[PDB]
RNA sequence: UUUUAUUCAUAUAAUUAAUAGGAUAAUAUUUGUAGUUUUUGAUACCAUGAUAAGGAUUAUAAAUUGAAAGUGUUAAUAUCAUAAUCAAAAUUUAUUAUUUAUAUUAAAUAUGUAUGUGUAGAUAAAAUAAGA
């Protein structure tokens, strides 16, 4: 079975590598870095409590700074982002999986 | 620097080598420190915010 | 005879002979078969040629 | 066949069967229909 | 439409969907007929006047005649009117020559 | 020269087949004669596998002639000795190329493709900047200035 | 009913591999002749739907080849003097012969003469024979 | 199971249909809308050389 | 190579004449053409293969932007694309449906005025008739799957049910 | 019995039934039981909604308003993290309900839309329709939907609602939000009494006496209410000296036909 | 000359190429130096058509204006068979293959 | 049973390793963009091919040496440098013949073909050390 | 509601019902989507009016503006479920799955065309077909063609 | 005593019943149309159609550039007309025809692991604008 090129039916069969030190940036994340963060990183509307975030979300310092639980869907029921760091910033989480 | 038009202009004095514990006989990073700790950050957002 | 040009030319020909299609001035005061006020175009379409 | 009905309109079948009008006729205008002139509303 | 689009409830929006796609208006006008004595006694538009015309046209003019194509607006009506102030424009502009 | 990959070898008998794509395109056999002929040597086995391949191109299309006409005892035998002996003078033909090729390459300095043999200067087949360290067929491990065939200057 | 327009009987015909007639299939080529159906213009002929033959879209009633070409027509052309490749390239010599650039003014691409020949007039090496 | 079809003419017509049919449709309607063997068998057969006809076995 | 362009005004000019620039700059203003800073002056990379009549696939017009880092994240994309409305798209969304006979009438309606009662779905008349045969036959085995319950659990006061067997 | 809803309420009133039920009702001969979305309950009408979105909406249970404090997937149950720690770490940007809503003249550049909901809020009452006439407001358009106006495809009587929306003539919602916004008043008086275009009309008013009609006619187009003939008046007074006849009797026509002939003065 | 360039440079200087062009003037016994010909392209238009089967294209449409011109020159060039037009076709496009 | 604390706990170790190994890596690059690699031109063709102290090479060693050495022979700076140059001309890609990539971006030393394959593994660079 | 009244044999051919709600929200928010995202990103002066601080925060709030708009749909078309119409089967579309004209599955237009359904005109299976311009480029030289009618033969003033 | 090739990659998660028209129309607040509640085959079963594999043979000689691809059945599979308890969004999950050595990540997130003298057994394909 073949598709068309860059048009997968599948959305999840990417699977982010390990990070490539030469780049590190041009790689599975905004192709510019002046760009603004997508919305997953902020709050829309009056919500009553997110059950975890989701992947595309950028890593930030108040993630480490705040101290609040972060957590993602994998192949387990769920996985929490436990003992932040600040190695993983400007980062998005799909990147810190490996499914 | 990516090496696609510029890499030869990279040098060590980028590369931070104190948040690491490099091995003292081949060169490898050994360890890495915790950076959270303590981080000392005049602003965390713009200062131009708020 | 026998037809020799130039690449350039050719080019050139052939681009302006495309662009210049709908550049036509339909109603002109031209006497014969051209030449008039008002045309119309009544384009009829079918799934069948001879319908 | 079939749950779905087909459609009576576009199916080249019912189109062209007996019944209806075949694609290698003169396809002229079948009777000239006049419905609001002979009663308005 | 005649064949499948009339006399019901898409029709009209069938209909409206053409006119939208036929929106395009076409204004064609001759270099030749624009080479005329105005009303002050002058020609309207000399040499110089129609080769600065011209270049303000680049690809608007061919073959000695000027060819706007407004798809401005959804409606003909408007596209005739855009049309006409956009030539008057550009004809106030080559005149300066 | 600018091939300087890996290569594989078939034999020419496959080259022979290959009737007028490759072994017996004009282009190359145009160059062939020019090789032969700026070294001022006879083309004599170019021309003759010149005029077997035309010969056979021309009446590739016509049908063969039935074979029960022709005699099994004779006039197969007769057939099979002329096709072998086409083939011989294909071989040598492909033989001389091959040979004078590696003369021109030894004589202008052209650095060959890899595990090729250049008699005279190589004689053991020159390889460099190949996917494998060790010499293939050798097992000899290669430096990274891979190797230094001729003089520096020009 | 709607369904009862769709009840009309049909009779049957009164008499005194598969799909193939044997006996005309099998007639020789060489005196049958390689055709499958009349030799008329093939504009009268249209692909059938649905079936795999060519019918008529009249019912029947075949023309000749002469009932399209001019009387007494050579080959069946328009006219007997050119092929269609002569009666393209005659008038695009006719027409070039008598091209003037002030004329082309107005229309679109028929204002456009014969390439061939208007390029090489253009060239200046062909000025010199 | 299998609709019938009654391919039969003699199964699809009946004399309440016939009353009505005849009136409309009757022999003196239709007269009114309407307008050496060897070699008859040899024309026949070369008479499929028309323009609008084939040779046929 | 790497310059600096210059331009000369019509005043300095030896003879006064309208600069192409200007000219540039005016048809711009008349046109509402927005003038790309940034075009390199080195990228002037005409589109070959629709615009050179030795190729098959000529056209006369130059079908390709010859930029390799195109997309249409960019605004310059976003400004002289083609919005999807009143397309092909617009056509689909409307004509595509499930059920033809429902974008000309409503079938309630197209029910009530040709016939007297709307007529439920060929699928549900052909479910109800072989619940009348099963019915028939056996009567039993059948569930009493409703919507709402509280008619079935509360009946209305002097219903009675007459029994079967 | 296995009933779908353990409960269900009447929608006509109680004045009005008990009189009606002696007259016999024809009902659908292959179903005379109709049970449909306006029978249902509060709390089964809110769940219902809630699911009917579980695609773009709240329906999905990370996506937000979930209101259930832990989740099981897996054999594993999780917690829920509120709001007040997620904003931590989320910097909130919510403006509220003033957001979702585009100003009037955006309505043919959206294809006859204002609110920029998940759901499509239909102008007629009888798409969004609950029981009531729906009336859509613009300032009170909230996701939790009171008023259930939206048009979703996961409801119970959402198959008709589809295609009655799919099936509509153009310019169907313009027509719809202008007819039921603007028109005559039962004492025969011009709808030309609003407050909160009035200063608008002074301003065209202003500019058209000060000479200014391309600027009166720039802001005449951004007006939503019927204008008084008092702006008809100073533009053609205005277009008077610049012997604009066709810019008058446009603007004549633009009040005389389509504006209760406004401008018949 | 063919499409405005001369010979040589449209079939690159490839005497196998060019002696099929050259061959109906041979055929007919006849001199190729005392006839103006000139070749349009109106298939499909490639930077070179310097292969045996566009060769073979040009020397039938000369073999076929030779035959127009001169009509004795009919037999020779019928009989070694340069009007004979093949039917063969390369294989159409499918995703089977 | 337990199979996702397992696998929550291997995720956690998995980053906590990663962590280093970026470390690592960006340390790897930094050296060997900063390292002098070998000379990455071909020594078997025409224009570096002559004698060292005549042609292209006495050229480099008094007009471009600080320059290459600034640049560290990285083969892109080095082809940029002798293209800005111009005293070679248009012949660096058209005539001048250069070392593959993964050869050419061997360390300053090598002289053993195997060097490529002998570099560190456990750093994710993309061949750069 | 779950399975007692469908009328229907396939209940995933509400599917497609719901997926035209889709389009109709694309064809409401794609211009608003649009200019908030050129907006948003333009890095260089909006215009003469206004230029440095002013554009940054106008970017700013255009972006925070289209980061509240709550159901505005953003999403590439080819991302949305092709399914079609009549046995809702699913197709991928630029394989021969789906039929874009007639916007159905290969097995429903399969069907179709075995039965009396659809008006197509059978040509070889291994060809190009009638059409000039697919024989002479194929389907990239129809596509170039098709843009050159709709779009690349106006004046556009 | 004849020729060609073959390492092939995602795979399940929860709810689906109605019709209602607007400016330039001689007048309808029908502006804003309000009567809960007796039914139940596929969230998981329709067996029947297509397809795969796939073959047939007359064209003498002259002229002409001409006068030249055709399928049963056996099989497997499946989404259709036929027999109620449940697959399509949270995808790891292993599903045949791939870029091998002068230059190698810029616009929707778009692949860090198999260099080893190209070295087995089996399998498939064609006489088709090519040149057995």
């Amino acid at each position: 079975r073949k598709y068309p090129f860059l048009r997968r039916p599948h959305i999840k069969n990417t699977h982010s590598m390990n990070p490539s030190a030469p780049y590190f940036w041009s790689f599975m994340t905004a192709k510019s870095q002046m760009a603004f963060l997508p919305e997953e990183n902020y709050i829309t509307g009056d919500w009553t409590g997110k059950f975890f975030v989701s992947k595309r979300q950028v890593y930030t310092l108040q993630h480490a700074t705040s101290g609040a639980k972060v957590r993602v869907k994998s192949f387990p029921s769920i996985f929490e982002f436990n003992s932040p760091s600040r190695w993983n910033i400007g980062k998005e989480m799909n990147t810190l999986t490996k499914p | 620097n990516r090496p696609e038009v510029a890499m030869h202009r990279n040098t060590v004095g980028l590369l931070p080598a104190h948040m690491w514990e490099t091995d003292k006989k081949t060169g490898k990073v050994k360890s890495v420190k915790d950076s959270v700790r303590d981080y000392q950050t005049k602003t965390p957002y713009p200062k131009w915010v708020q | 005879f026998p037809f020799q040009w130039k690449t350039e030319d050719w080019y050139e020909y052939e681009v302006a002979k495309v662009r210049n299609r709908r550049f036509v001035f339909e109603n002109t005061e031209e006497d014969g078969i051209r030449g008039s006020e008002v045309t119309y175009k009544i384009v009829l379409e079918g799934f069948w040629d001879h319908h | 066949v079939g749950y779905t009905p087909v459609n009576p309109d576009t199916s080249p079948m019912v189109a062209y069967s007996q019944y209806h009008w075949h694609y290698n006729l003169p396809q002229g205008m079948e009777r000239p229909h006049s419905v609001n002139r002979t009663f308005a509303a | 439409d005649n064949l499948q689009y009339k006399r019901y409830d898409w029709q009209g929006w069938y209909q409206r969907m053409l006119d939208v796609h036929n929106r395009n208006v076409s204004l064609r006008c001759r270099i030749c007929d624009l080479q005329r004595l105005d009303g002050n006694g002058v020609q309207f538009v000399d040499m110089q006047t129609e080769r600065r015309l011209r270049i303000l046209a680049q690809h608007r003019v061919g073959m000695g005649v000027l060819k706007l194509d407004a798809d401005k607006y959804e409606d003909q009506a408007d596209n005739v009117t855009f049309g006409t102030t956009k030539l008057s424009e550009l004809l106030a502009d080559a005149r300066k020559a | 020269n600018t091939f300087l990959t890996s290569s594989v070898a078939t034999p020419p008998i496959s080259v022979i087949r290959t009737g007028p794509k490759w072994w017996a395109h004009p282009e190359r056999m145009v160059r062939q004669k020019l090789m032969y002929f700026t070294l001022g040597v006879d083309q004599l086995p170019l021309r003759r596998t010149a005029v077997i391949q035309r010969d056979l191109q021309r009446f590739h299309m016509c049908k063969p002639p039935p074979r029960v006409g022709d005699s099994t005892g004779y006039k197969r035998s007769r057939a099979a000795q002329l096709n072998t002996w086409y083939r011989r003078i294909q071989y040598q033909e492909y033989h001389m190329q091959h040979l004078f090729t590696r003369h021109v390459w030894g004589l202008l300095r052209v650095y060959p493709g890899n595990t090729t043999k250049i008699q005279g200067k190589a004689d053991d087949g020159y390889v460099g900047y190949d996917s494998v360290p060790f010499h293939r067929y050798n097992r000899a491990p290669l430096p990274f200035p891979a190797r230094e065939l001729y003089e520096r200057r020009k | 009913y709607y369904w009862s327009r769709y009840r009309m009987p049909t009779q049957m015909p009164k008499f005194d591999n598969e799909f193939i007639d044997p006996i005309d299939d099998k007639f020789p080529m060489s005196i049958r002749g390689p055709l499958v159906r009349p030799d008329v213009p093939e504009d009268q002929y249209v692909d059938s739907w649905y079936i795999c033959t060519s019918m008529t879209h009249h019912m029947g009633d075949y023309r000749p080849w002469s009932a399209s070409a001019p009387p007494n027509a050579f080959r069946f052309r328009p006219f007997n003097e050119f092929d269609a490749k002569g009666r393209e390239y005659v008038q695009y010599m006719r027409e070039f012969a008598r091209f003037d650039p002030r004329k082309s003014r107005g229309n679109g691409q028929k204002g456009f003469p014969f390439r061939d020949a208007y390029l090489t007039k253009m060239n200046e090496a062909n000025q010199k024979t | 199971n299998f609709p019938a079809h009654f391919i039969k003419s003699a199964f699809t017509t009946d004399p309440l249909k016939e009353k009505q049919k005849a009136r409309f449709s009757s022999g003196g309607e239709a007269m009114r809308e309407v307008q050496d063997t060897e070699f008859q068998a040899l024309v026949e057969f070369i008479e499929g050389a028309s323009y609008d006809q084939l040779i046929s076995g | 190579g790497v310059h600096r362009v210059g331009y000369t005004h019509p005043s300095t000019l030896p003879v006064p004449c309208a600069q192409r620039w200007d000219l540039r700059l005016a048809r711009a203003r008349i046109f509402q053409e927005y003038i790309e800073e940034k075009a390199p002056g080195a990228w002037q990379l005409e589109d070959e293969r629709s615009m050179s009549p030795e190729f098959k696939t000529f056209t006369g017009y130059p079908m390709r932007d010859m930029r390799p880092g195109y997309g249409q994240n960019l605004p310059d994309y976003i400004m002289k694309k083609r919005l999807p409305n009143n397309t092909h798209y617009e056509l689909f969304a409307r004509r595509d449906i499930p059920n033809e006979d429902n974008a000309m009438y409503g079938k309630y309606l197209y029910d009530m005025t040709v016939h007297g009662t709307s007529l439920p779905s060929t699928y549900r008349m052909h479910k109800d008739i072989n619940k009348a045969q099963r019915n028939d036959r056996k009567l039993s085995g059948n569930r009493f799957k409703v919507l709402c319950s509280s008619g079935a659990k509360n009946p209305p006061s002097g219903w009675e049910p007459i029994p079967d067997a | 019995v296995s009933g779908v809803f353990s409960k269900g309420r009447g929608i006509g009133h109680e004045a009005t039934t008990s009189i009606l039920r002696y007259i016999p009702r024809a009902r659908v001969p292959w179903q005379p039981s109709r049970f449909g979305r306006e029978n249902l309950t509060a709390a089964d009408m809110a769940r219902l909604w809630s699911r009917g979105r579980y695609r773009d909406g709240p329906g999905n249970y990370n996506s937000g308003y979930c209101t259930e404090r832990t989740h099981v997937l897996e054999e594993n149950t999780v917690s829920i993290i509120p709001r007040r720690e997620l904003e931590k770490y989320m910097p909130d940007i919510t403006i509220g309900p003033k957001a979702l809503v585009t100003p009037v003249s955006l309505m043919n550049a959206r294809n006859g839309h204002r609110v920029t909901h998940d759901l499509l809020h239909s102008y007629d009452p009888h798409i969004g329709r609950l029981g009531k006439p729906a009336v859509v407001d613009h300032d009170n358009i909230t996701v939790e939907d009171p008023n259930r106006v939206g048009l979703n495809a996961a409801t119970l009587d959402c198959r008709g609602r589809i295609y009655r929306w799919l099936r509509r003539g153009p310019f169907f919602q313009v027509d719809n939000y202008f007819r039921r916004s603007v028109k005559l008043n039962r004492d025969g008086t011009l709808p030309t009494d609003f407050v909160h275009e009035a200063p608008l009309m002074r301003k065209i008013i202003r500019l058209a006496h000060r000479g200014h009609l391309k600027a009166a006619c720039e802001e005449y187009r951004r007006v939503t209410t019927v204008p008084p003939v008092e702006v008809y008046r100073a533009l053609t007074a205005c277009c008077v000296p610049g012997a604009k006849l066709a810019d008058a009797v446009s603007i004549f026509e633009d009040g005389d036909s389509k504006l209760f002939y406004v401008s018949r003065d | 000359t063919v499409m405005g360039k001369p010979l040589s440079l449209v079939l690159d200087n490839k005497a196998w190429l060019m002696e099929m062009v050259l061959m109906p003037f041979d055929e007919a016994n006849l001199d190729y130096r005392d006839f103006d010909a000139h070749i349009v392209s109106e298939g499909h238009a490639m930077p070179s058509i310097a292969n045996e089967i566009a060769a073979f294209a040009l020397r039938m449409a000369v073999a076929n204006a030779l035959v127009k011109l001169i009509p004795l020159t009919r037999i020779p060039l019928k009989k070694s068979g340069l009007l004979s037009v093949d039917r063969r076709r390369e294989r159409g496009q499918f995703p089977g293959y | 049973q337990g199979f996702h604390e397992k696998a929550q706990k291997w995720r956690e170790e998995y980053l906590l390793d990663r962590h280093r190994a970026l470390a690592d890596s960006l340390r790897a690059y930094v050296e060997f963009s900063t390292s002098k690699r070998v000379e990455p031109w071909d020594a078997r063709f025409k224009p570096f091919d002559r004698i060292e102290k005549d042609g292209v090479y006495v050229l480099m060693r008094y007009m471009m040496e600080e320059k290459l050495q600034l640049c560290n022979y990285h083969h892109r700076p080095v082809k940029r440098l002798f293209c800005n140059i111009g005293l070679m001309g248009p012949q660096i890609t058209t005539k001048a013949r250069w070392k593959p990539y993964r050869f050419a971006t061997n360390p300053a030393g090598t002289s053993k073909a195997e060097r490529m394959y002998q570099r560190d593994k456990t750093v994710y660079t993309h061949g750069h050390n | 509601m779950r399975h007692i009244g469908q009328d229907v044999p396939k209940r995933h051919t509400h599917f497609v019902l719901e997926s035209r709600l889709m389009y109709e929200k694309s064809f409401r928010d794609c211009w608003l989507h649009s200019v908030c995202r050129a907006i948003s990103q333009l890095d260089e002066p909006l215009s003469k009016t206004v230029v440095g601080t002013h554009q940054k925060m106008l970017q700013r709030k255009v972006t925070c503006f289209q980061y509240n708009q709550y159901g505005l749909f953003k999403t590439p078309y080819y991302r949305l479920a092709n399914v079609d119409r009549y046995h809702a089967v699913q197709g991928v579309a630029g394989t021969r799955e789906w039929v874009p004209y007639v916007n159905v599955s290969y097995w429903t237009m399969n069907k179709m065309v075995r039965g009396g359904n659809l008006l197509v005109h059978r040509v070889h299976y291994t060809g190009w077909g009638t059409d000039s311009h697919l024989k002479k480029g194929g389907w990239e030289h129809r596509w170039n063609k098709v843009l050159q009618r709709n779009v690349l033969q106006y004046s556009r003033i």
